[PDB]
RNA sequence: GUGGACAACCGCGAAGCUGCCCCACU
């Protein structure tokens, strides 16, 4: 049960990597930034990329 | 786009539209607010090239627009098309004035070369442009998007006459009506995950688009994201 | 099979290395 990111991305929602321990740390792109659960991307600017904001 | 569907308003805000002498000749992909992103071969003829983004009809005008000339053209050093065709099929367009970023002007994610290639691998894109309306025909009014497949180099290869080296990739439907045509080249194959868009392709060569057993050949954008990041880079 | 061109029950290893899988001989 233990989570490492060759398995649903370590639960990451863009980019995972591992850690010399038995964590993961999840990371955003450029113009997000990590949620408070520490796996979800929010967007840290008006207008980030890859984002459509019109429906 | 043939077969495809009518993008809405701001649905693509990375897309941009190339007019030179011919209008819609191109696309492109905003990186930044002074970068765009297309293919080499649209770009080689050393015509002043002019980029629109906040596009959505070409023919009207819905006041989103924002024009820019191009004042430095980068091909990929390795791009020439008398050797291959489709090989290294990408370049980079300084702009003269920053665009500025807003719900239909936004640049397009691009990640790094792992994880370019994982959203690639998840095998669905998403690529736009004014293009034809169907293989032989006048440019699109209104843009056009369609989701296409990503298919095994080695089936492709077996379809299409062509090699396909490790900077392309193949996608679309084998006995399809399909496929990006010309005037969509230079623009977004574009992967989604968990609704934000990454940039997985270039749209390169797309004469003869939608024909049975011929799929559409991209510029496979992984290969290439350490050259954009450090050439696009801002100050 | 031979000759030429080219990540695969994810093989080696941080810059790439390997080559399971089109063309001429069949
Ligand atoms: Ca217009
Ligand atoms: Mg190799």
């Amino acid at each position: 049960l233990d989570v490492t990111c060759n398995i649903k991305n370590g639960r990451c929602e863009q980019f995972c990597k591992n850690s010399a321990d038995n964590k993961v740390v999840c990371s955003c792109t450029e113009g997000y930034r990590l949620a408070e659960n520490q796996k979800s991307c929010e967007p840290a600017v008006p207008f980030p990329c890859g984002r459509v904001s019109v429906s | 786009v043939v077969g495809g569907e009518d993008a809405k308003p701001g649905q693509f805000p990375w897309q941009v539209v190339l007019n030179g002498k011919v209008d819609a000749f191109c696309g492109g992909s905003i990186v930044n607010e002074k970068w765009i992103v297309t293919a080499a071969h649209c770009v080689e003829t050393g015509v002043k090239i002019t980029v629109v983004a906040g596009e959505h009809n070409i023919e009207e005008t819905e006041h989103t627009e924002q024009k820019r000339n191009v004042i430095r053209i980068i091909p990929h050093h390795n791009y020439n098309a008398a050797i291959n065709k489709y090989n290294h099929d990408i370049a980079l367009l300084e702009l003269d004035e920053p665009l500025v970023l807003n719900s239909y002007v936004t640049p397009i994610c691009i990640a790094d070369k792992e994880y370019t290639n994982i959203f690639l691998k998840f095998g669905s894109g998403y690529v736009s442009g004014w293009g034809r309306v169907f293989h032989k025909g006048r440019s699109a009014l209104v843009l056009q998007y369609l989701r296409v497949p990503l298919v095994d180099r080695a089936t492709c290869l077996r379809s299409t006459k062509f090699t396909i080296y490790n900077n392309m990739f193949c996608a679309g439907f084998h006995e399809g009506g399909r496929d990006s045509c010309q005037g969509d080249a230079g623009g977004p194959h574009v992967t989604e995950v968990e609704g934000t868009s990454f940039l997985t392709g270039i749209i390169s060569w797309g004469e003869e688009c939608a024909m049975k057993g011929k799929y559409g050949i991209y510029t496979k954008v992984s290969r290439y994201v350490n050259w954009i990041k450090e050439k696009t880079k801002l100050t």
